[PDB]
RNA sequence: AUAUACCGCCAUCUUCAGCAAACCCUAAAAAGGUAUUAAAGUAAGCAAAAGAAUCAAACAUAAAAACGUUAGGUCAAGGUGUAGCCA
């Protein structure tokens, strides 16, 4: 009967099943598709022409009359919107570049842009986002049971010695995206780099159970670090370092752990100022010559530093015991893609 | 919990219209009636087939003037005249109106025996009522 | 011609028997429809005033 | 034209005491008005030692030579604040003295907040206040705590959102994130007016001094 | 590889902007074939050409 | 055939007071965020409220009642996904 039709929106709404039960049950899937798309008002499966709705209306100085297609001409038609709708549905099949981060299916590493613009305008496109960790975190309700967040840990940094990290929670992975992003911006440390390429010293430290000892290279060393570390030397801009991470492996105290030593470590010309002689440097390439990178600001001591005969450092196991001669791992110093 | 005619909250992106968003209980208080016809007082006749007709009035507008209504059209019978008023929206050329009012107005004459006119006011976009 | 005359005017020329009379039709002056603005609060400065 | 408008803001900055601040006050001054008075022993916090001149029977003295000092330093950037036309907030939750607090912000020309802060109020300017909210040049707090006993809000707030902080600190508040400390007593009300009145005195001299400074340098673009 | 995808590119000793690619500034050293991902068939190539 | 694929239209908590969106804060955050002589919370939407109905007035009664809970009820109001019959 003409009177039990119902619309376009509502059978789709019953057919594709989306609210209900199934849903909160995690419950591939059928596709809503819209059948107006490629119709145009006038034509039907007859062919006949209707001038003023699906043809023109005067046609070489003619006022035409009503009229139909050939079965022929008909045939055509019909056949070329069929093409018609191949063309639609096969944009829809093509899948397209994206980037992997640390591994395909996960999102760690993964560039998602730039913070979004400021209250006055304020663009922030010198600056890249990267995730460092999403995880899907649960809280036990009674109207919901179990309740799931994205927690988002995300790091920004405009390659040039600023940088920031933020936790964004939320119910969609998108937004928690968004909160992370924008939050990060607001946290932006500072972090001094010697030369443009590495930190100014060694720096170990612990935070919590984690420990980070980072040491300080030439030219040309790369990047051989935790693959978080990369990531986040990439945003401040740090080109060459080594670093070792031991005890837990928690993101975020890894995360806090090395902004923290990395915006408390101590520049050339601090040092000069706080014991007021010249710092200067001997490379070994460049032989005996001595290069001055640091002069008191204000009045030169003449007091030199008193040197002990032996030094009561408290040194680190790891470090002494290569040069001890003792064997290393053999996952030590493998052949890795440039960094 | 009463689930007719209402369109039920979102996240307050769901743009509604002044017809959508008012529920059955705001008929006579802040909506009135898309139809109005003599047919519902009391001591009348032919309520069955004034209602029949607009079922299919309805049903024939939306067909023939598919995805160009804006809103529900309004039924006005006055004496055997009827008259619809549509609001469409602005897809269609102009000429495509008036070859699609020619139409309808002479088959749905002919159809129910009476004088049909067609009543259009072009909006250049669904308006919105409130976001819900 | 009146804020009194108008009403009675638009009630005759818009015949509504809605019981809520906020939704009937209006035609009143900008200021009692419109709810006041509050005005900015601080200057071209910025400095509160 | 561009000489003149460098020689208003530059100028000011090439001069030790530009607004003549050191005569407003004096450690005599400070003694009369009971700012050498501080809580007892049991109060002090850790932070305050440097600035205790000692302990009479219990309780802890203020070094009126430090107080004189950095007294000095807090009023003269609170000078060149308000020459260069920037906002400055009184902020204080003791309620003896809350109407005198915003009576001198009138006074001044300047703004008080000596009512309960709200959350947020300057880490979230924006949506509580608008968009185009202009937040406070500087902030100073003739009591750093609130009424429980604890530092109040705006003081990490501030730090935050890297505003300078012109603080009066006590022998047991935390003088740590005060830009400018200003040790002295908090409770008396012969203290507090003192205060009142060289911040008000201050910034009113410094706003003087720039229209003078303005008059001046734009007299002579004709002449 | 990055050299095999580029038909254009050519590994030849006269060819030095792109050998100097394939060589660090700071130490001299020759890159070994993981660190530019070029397959070893060219990396031998490469080698012999900057040679 | 399957209400354990759904629409539609309802029941129950319920005349219960919450729900969800954008933010902000935490020596890290799985989450939490109130004190009025106020101590980190904020400002919009939905519900409640208000208003309208029972033809003065009030009160009362109706109506209204979000998000969820019960894979609650209904493939037999009608429609419909998948599977099935077509002498
Ligand atoms: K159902
Ligand atoms: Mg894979
Ligand atoms: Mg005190
Ligand atoms: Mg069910
Ligand atoms: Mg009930
Ligand atoms: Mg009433
Ligand atoms: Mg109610
Ligand atoms: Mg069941
Ligand atoms: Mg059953």
């Amino acid at each position: 009967s003409f009177f039990t039709k119902l619309t376009a929106e509502e059978l789709w709404k019953g057919a594709l099943a989306e609210t209900g039960a199934g849903a909160r049950k995690g419950r591939k899937k059928k596709k809503r598709k819209d059948l107006n798309r490629g119709q145009i008002i006038g034509e039907g499966r007859s062919g006949f022409l209707w001038p003023g709705l699906n043809v023109p209306l005067i046609k070489s100085g003619v006022v035409q009359n009503i009229g139909q297609r050939s079965k022929e001409e008909q045939q055509k038609v019909e056949a070329t919107m069929v093409e018609q709708r191949e063309e639609w549905d096969r944009k829809r099949k093509i899948k397209v570049k994206r980037e992997r981060g640390w591994s395909g299916n996960t999102w760690g590493g993964v560039s998602i842009g730039p913070p979004d613009p400021g209250p006055n305008g304020e663009t922030y496109e010198d600056f890249d986002t990267r995730i460092l960790e999403v995880r899907n975190v649960f809280n036990m309700t009674a109207k919901e049971g179990r309740k799931k967040s994205v927690r988002v840990l995300v790091a920004v940094g405009n390659g040039n010695g600023a940088a920031g990290f933020a936790i964004g929670k939320a119910a969609d992975r998108g937004d928690a995206f968004r909160k992370a992003k924008n939050r990060a911006i607001h946290y932006l440390h500072y972090i001094e780099r010697y030369e443009g390429h590495t930190i100014f010293h060694d720096i170990s430290l612990r935070f919590k159970r984690t420990q980070i000892r980072m040491k300080k290279q030439p030219r040309g060393y790369g990047l051989r670090c935790h693959r978080a570390i990369i990531t986040i030397c990439r945003l401040i801009g740090i080109k060459d370092m080594y670093a070792r991470v031991t005890g837990s492996m928690n993101m975020l105290n890894l995360t806090r752990g090395l902004f923290h030593g990395l915006a408390r470590q101590e520049t050339h010309q601090h040092l000069a100022d706080k014991k007021g002689l010249h710092v200067v440097e001997f490379r070994e390439e460049c032989g005996p010559l001595p290069i001055v990178v640091a002069s008191p600001h204000g009045a030169l001591s003449k007091e030199p530093e008193p040197e002990p005969e032996v030094p009561d450092t408290k040194l680190d196991w790891q470090d002494v015991k290569a040069m001890q001669g003792l064997k290393r791992s053999v996952w030590f110093n493998l052949k890795r893609p440039a960094t | 919990k009463n689930r007719a005619a209402r369109v039920r909250v979102a996240k307050g992106n769901k743009p509604v219209s002044y017809e959508e968003a008012h529920a059955p209980h705001y008929i006579a208080h802040r909506k009135g009636w898309l139809s109005l016809h003599t047919g519902n007082l009391d001591g009348e006749d032919h309520a069955a087939e004034r209602t029949l007709e607009d079922v299919f009035l309805r049903k024939f507008m939306m067909g023939t003037f598919p995805g160009c209504l804006a809103d529900q059209i309004v039924l006005k019978r006055r004496a055997n005249q009827v008259d619809i008023c549509a609001l469409v929206l602005r897809q269609l050329p102009a000429h495509k109106f008036y070859f699609l009012v020619g139409y309808s107005e002479t088959l749905l004459s002919h159809f129910y025996k009476c004088p049909v006119r067609l009543h259009l006011q072009t909006v250049p976009s669904k308006v919105v009522y409130k976001y819900i | 011609f009146a804020e009194e005359d108008i009403d009675r005017a638009i009630a005759y020329l818009f015949p509504s028997g809605l019981f809520e009379k906020r939704a009937r039709p209006m035609m009143k002056h900008p200021e009692h429809i419109f709810p006041k603005q509050r005005a900015t609060q601080w200057g071209e400065d910025g400095r509160p005033f | 034209g561009d000489d003149f408008q460098s020689r208003i803001l530059d100028t000011p900055l090439q001069h030790s005491d530009f607004f003549n601040v050191k005569e407003l006050f004096s450690v005599k001054s400070l003694f009369e008005a009971r700012v050498h008075l501080g809580h007892k022993a049991g109060c002090r916090h850790r932070f305050m030692e440097p600035y205790i001149f000692g302990n009479r029977l219990g309780q802890d003295i203020i070094d009126l030579d430090q107080t004189a000092l950095n007294l000095q330093l807090a009023l003269n950037f609170t000078a060149h604040v308000a020459y260069r036309k920037g906002i400055i907030l009184f902020v204080s939750r003791n309620r003896q003295f809350s109407h005198l607090i915003e009576t001198t912000a009138q006074a001044c020309g300047e703004y008080a907040h000596t009512r309960y802060f709200k959350g947020g109020l300057l880490t979230n300017a924006q949506l509580l206040f608008g968009p185009s909210v202009r937040l406070p040049d500087l902030i100073i707090f003739l009591h750093t705590l609130n009424n429980v006993f604890e530092p109040h809000v705006a003081v990490r707030d501030a730090a935050k959102m890297n505003i300078p902080t012109v603080g009066i600190v006590d022998t047991n508040c935390n003088p740590c994130l005060i830009t400018y400390p200003i040790p002295g007593n908090d409770d008396s009300p012969q203290a507090i007016q003192l205060f009142c009145k060289l911040f008000r005195t201050t910034i009113n001299r410094a706003k003087e001094k720039r229209r003078q400074m303005e008059a001046l340098h734009r007299l002579q673009s004709p002449k | 590889c990055p050299i095999c995808r580029d038909h254009k590119l050519h590994v030849d000793f006269r060819n030095v902007k792109l050998l100097e690619q394939f060589v660090c500034a700071h130490t001299g050293i020759i890159f070994h074939a993981p660190y530019t991902g070029v397959c070893m068939k060219q990396h031998k190539k490469l080698t012999q050409a900057i040679q």
